[PDB]
């Protein structure tokens, strides 16, 4: 049973399926299960109160929103569950479970149990032939045509830089932090509490990630920007009320970079990028230098590129040539690698097929994806 | 020497440094007349203030400056800083030093226009202004421990271990007195005790002081209510007219640990408290755990630190022992830690000046704050 | 002997048997 | 001027003071700096910013903890001034550095600039009136009373094993790596997360090494403990949430044997012993596979030892009697010789005194030292 394989870029901000050997997603949705808060009295409602993609973006004062998956790590299985049943349905897919493989993704150093309790989800709920999980990093690469290169990702959950040399990833060289999308939306809202306009619902807070993604900026020289007066530049709300947003736009995107500001110290983005081609040996590092390759929504910040450069600079040795490389569709980048991968006729060894996940169980899943 | 004026959003305290308890306790009202056509005989005052607007309560507009810890109307909060200082104190600004207190993760400009209102209108000589929860921590004696501080505008938690703030641990969270006052005077008109006016307010306000009380277990208590009638007390007005409910005692203060009731959609004082202990370090949960002190108005319900021992327990591990401070002065913490902050010698080297004002501005504070 | 950290019935040491 | 000398054994992990001709030393304490992560708003605080020994144990959670040393080797210069400050003030020795010789340790086949530095650092900004520096190996012997001996050692930082003959080390013979305690509990903290549990601060860190003295035992057969399913055995934190720790107590250790698991190819603790053996001479092999004493924390581990004849079994010519020796006092073993060596009238003549520093320089202390 080898049908056209199924391809679920998993994600904690946004959730990308499609099928195999296309060039684009074509179901693009955020990965969250709104309920409705209001008693519902009327007759002629919006049925189910369970809801999820377009609809729960339509009507987002009614629901509670609440995301399933935070640093990569699903918290909430059942939400997951119906958010994966929500895919495979006639609202998305139009199609059975029974018939197509799956290719999962996941991040890199999450805990093995996530892993096994997916994959029974997979397996048992749904009644897939056969599954495959992988790496982001892998992805990209596939994704751009290339083999060497480090890939440095942000997206809404985690912010990880794996090396990998002409096909050849090195699990220890793998850096992680959980400093990504998510803490900067929710470091954007403690800061604009500070300013005036204070937000508290679970609707009300994805207008702070529409003022993230719009209205943001990574300044080059942050303490000049400090000593320097802001313009306190305005932004219209979904309603129609104004907001004056001030200094808590570009200072908020700093969390990246200086992880101390929320209050946990770790790496940052740039001392990451650093220390995965440091951890690796001598003679890679060079054109580890040279192929750098962005990706995920929160590398999308203005003057983000500029500044990763500037700390590079800063701390890698000096003469060496620098390359920060993206794609186009940096969003799609993880999702067209494996749409890439699944249509390769490697694809069926790599899998594991349901027969053998029956034979032995989780250590089967953990033999083939590392 | 220095005065110390805790700007309460509902009850403004203030007095002298050095002191067991504040000399001018009132509530921070500033009733405005009826304004019709008709005059007013042998003159009066055009906006009353403070006790004399609870006195003549039937007529007037009571509208607080303050709303949730936050300054609205700051001509109001100026006549009630004014009869502060020359009415019930009787003592003159510019000769003593003032010490201020707001609520954490306030509005940056609020500290501000406070100071600006200090130093340009009242011309005093020095300022300061501090966390309430560090006060009320200050009052108790501890170096140590996390802070539930709930008044009628903010409740909040402040956890500190060792004379060691933890500001990125701190939760302001919107629920507070005020709000338990609304949903009393909702609840009275669902069984036939209808209270709109502003003049109500003050009533329920004072229904709710009197009667109300934590339930140790409220599906018990609702259960009794149906049954028995002893638990349904009376109180009597201002007027003559008496009146009786069951269900509305311990009805009302739950609303604190399920804001789902007021329509909030936030964590309860009780998980409030456990997940800014949680935010903290691992190493320094213990102490949080064993120096759980309250403060404020709200913690003056019969029953409440039993009902907080309970549920922290419940979310907690069953190896930790909880313990909780509440004194009997907590009522009146903020302002006690404030009286002996002024009278330490420590506190003669940390005050703002007219001079350092003058060279820098507003912006002085943040600085000088944590 | 007083101090945070020992080890109880380890042995002094482990030995091969000594043959003739 | 011959005072009572003191003894100094510095490692990354542990430094080990008092003086000399005792059963034990005194004054242990890890050697790290701490300094406060928050800010401190509350007066009454602990003063000082930076906190060494007890006081750092004591209050892990407040401090940014960062080791000195990284096998054997001080990065931060002024940290060790400040350590080795603290070790003489008043709140551990409570005597001058101007009255007592000291003695001196170090890891073998360190860099000569970090010896020169030490040296400077104990002539002039202490004012120590003579200096000796030894080696860990020979230390080790004369606690023991013993000549002949290979002193396999495992402390934090450094492994290695010293062949000593009849008073004779063999210096071409030393076998050193840089992998140690540290790096084991390194790689247990990541095993960690990979099961689920995440720790990152470096307060957190120390944690990790608390479980991995506690609870990690080496399989005399790994491959057989890996076909096999494990327990999964319990561990409770300072905060009292429960820890199921499963096959990461087992495999962590096996960073010691097999360095290949960190991603560093190195000989391993088995390959260094027998290696350090293979290197001497030929008449001298029989003797010192006899006289094989163990020293260092990281020898302390369930089943070490008896992996390590397992290992010298298999790698060692047959039908040779094998004797790995290891004391009650492992830990203080090389502190107990340096008292000893400092107790003997020989002493005298070994060590470096400011006058010979103040003439010749670094190039006296490279002479005495070997």
């Amino acid at each position: 049973i080898a049908n056209q394989p199924v391809v679920i870029d998993n994600g904690s901000g946004v959730i990308k399926a499609g099928f195999a050997g296309d060039q684009i997603p074509k179901y693009c949705f955020p990965n969250y299960v709104g309920r409705p808060k209001h008693v519902r009295v009327m007759a002629g409602a919006l049925e189910g109160d369970i809801f999820i993609g377009p609809k729960a973006e339509e009507h987002r004062g009614l629901l509670s929103i609440r995301y399933p998956m935070e640093h990569g790590i699903v918290k909430d299985w059942n939400d997951m569950e119906r958010i994966w049943q929500y895919v495979y349905s006639k609202e998305q897919l139009q199609t059975f479970s029974e018939e197509h493989p799956v290719l999962l993704t996941e991040a890199p150093l999450n805990p093995r149990k996530n892993r096994e309790r997916a994959a029974e989800v997979f397996f048992e709920t749904f009644n897939v032939p056969a599954l495959f999980i992988s790496m982001q990093a892998v992805l990209s690469l596939y994704a751009t045509g290339r083999t060497t290169g480090v890939v440095l990702d942000s997206g809404d959950g985690v912010t990880h830089a794996v090396p990998i040399y002409e096909g050849f990833a090195m699990p220890h060289s793998i850096m992680r932090i959980d400093i990504a999308g998510r803490d900067v939306s929710r470091f954007l809202r403690l800061y604009l509490r500070k300013e005036g306009y204070d937000f508290h619902s679970s609707s009300e807070f994805e207008i702070v990630k529409a003022i993230k993604e719009r209205a943001c900026y990574l300044s080059i020289n942050p303490q000049k920007d400090e000593t320097l007066e802001t313009e306190k530049a305005q932004y219209y709300l979904p309603d129609g009320s104004t907001i004056e947003i001030g200094p808590s736009r570009f200072r908020a995107p700093e969390l990246l970079f200086r992880p101390d500001l929320i209050g946990e110290e770790s790496e940052g983005i740039h001392e990451v990028l650093v220390f995965a081609i440091q951890k690796s040996d001598m003679d890679l590092r060079r054109t580890l230098f040279s192929n750098i390759v962005l990706s995920g929504g929160s590398t999308l910040f203005k003057g983000f590129g500029d500044r990763l450069l500037s700390e590079v600079k800063k701390l890698a040795p000096k003469d060496v040539k620098i390359r920060i490389s993206a794609p186009q569709e940096r969003l799609y980048s993880t999702w067209i690698g494996g749409s890439i991968l699944a249509s390769l006729d490697t694809f069926k060894k790599m899998w594991v097929s349901k027969k053998e996940y029956e034979e032995d169980g989780a250590r089967s899943i953990h033999r083939k994806t590392f | 020497a220095a005065l110390v004026v805790d700007n309460g959003s509902g009850m403004c305290k203030a007095g002298f440094a050095g002191d067991d308890a504040p000399r001018a306790v009132f509530p921070s009202i500033v009733g405005r007349p009826r304004h019709q056509g008709v005059m007013v005989g042998m003159g009066q005052k055009d906006s009353y203030v403070g006790d004399e607007a609870q006195s003549k309560r039937g007529i007037l507009t009571l509208k607080y400056p303050i709303e949730h810890g936050i300054v609205t109307n700051w001509d109001d909060m100026e006549k009630i800083w004014h009869h502060t200082f020359y009415n019930e104190l009787r003592v003159a600004p510019e000769e003593h030093p003032v010490l201020l207190t707001e609520a954490p993760l306030n509005p940056k400009a609020n500290r501000e226009k406070m100071t600006q209102i200090m130093f340009e209108t009242f011309n005093t000589p020095a300022m300061y202004v501090a966390i309430q929860a560090v006060l009320s921590l200050y009052a108790s004696g501890r170096t140590t421990g996390i802070v539930m501080d709930s008044g009628d505008g903010v409740t909040h938690t402040v956890p500190i271990y060792e004379g060691y703030a933890l500001p990125h641990a701190i939760l302001r969270l919107d629920l507070a007195g005020r709000d338990l006052t609304d949903y009393l005077m909702k609840i009275l008109t669902e069984r036939g005790y209808s209270f709109t006016t502003t003049a109500e307010r003050e009533i329920v306000r004072d229904i709710k002081e009197k009667l109300c009380y934590v339930a140790l277990d409220f599906e018990q208590e609702m259960a009794t209510a149906a049954s028995s009638s002893s638990l349904e007390k009376s109180y009597e007005l201002p007027d003559g007219q008496v009146i009786t409910i069951g269900n509305e005692r311990f009805r009302c203060p739950e609303a604190l640990f399920q804001p789902s009731f007021l329509g909030m959609e936030s964590c309860g004082i009780h998980e409030t408290t456990f997940n800014s202990i949680m935010k903290c370090d691992v190493d320094i949960r213990k102490d949080l755990y064993a120096n759980t002190v309250l403060s404020g108005g709200t913690t003056m319900y019969p029953g409440i630190a039993d009902r907080m021992q309970k549920e922290i327990t419940a979310l907690a591990p069953s190896t930790m022992k909880i313990k909780i401070i509440a004194p009997p002065e907590r009522k009146y913490s903020v302002w006690i830690g404030g009286s002996i902050l002024a009278s330490l010698s420590t506190f003669q080297q940390m005050w703002i000046s007219k001079q350092e004002y003058d060279e820098s501005g507003p912006s002085i504070v943040h600085r000088k704050c944590f | 002997m007083a101090d945070p950290k020992y080890a109880d019935l380890p042995g002094i040491a482990r030995n091969e048997p000594d043959v003739y």
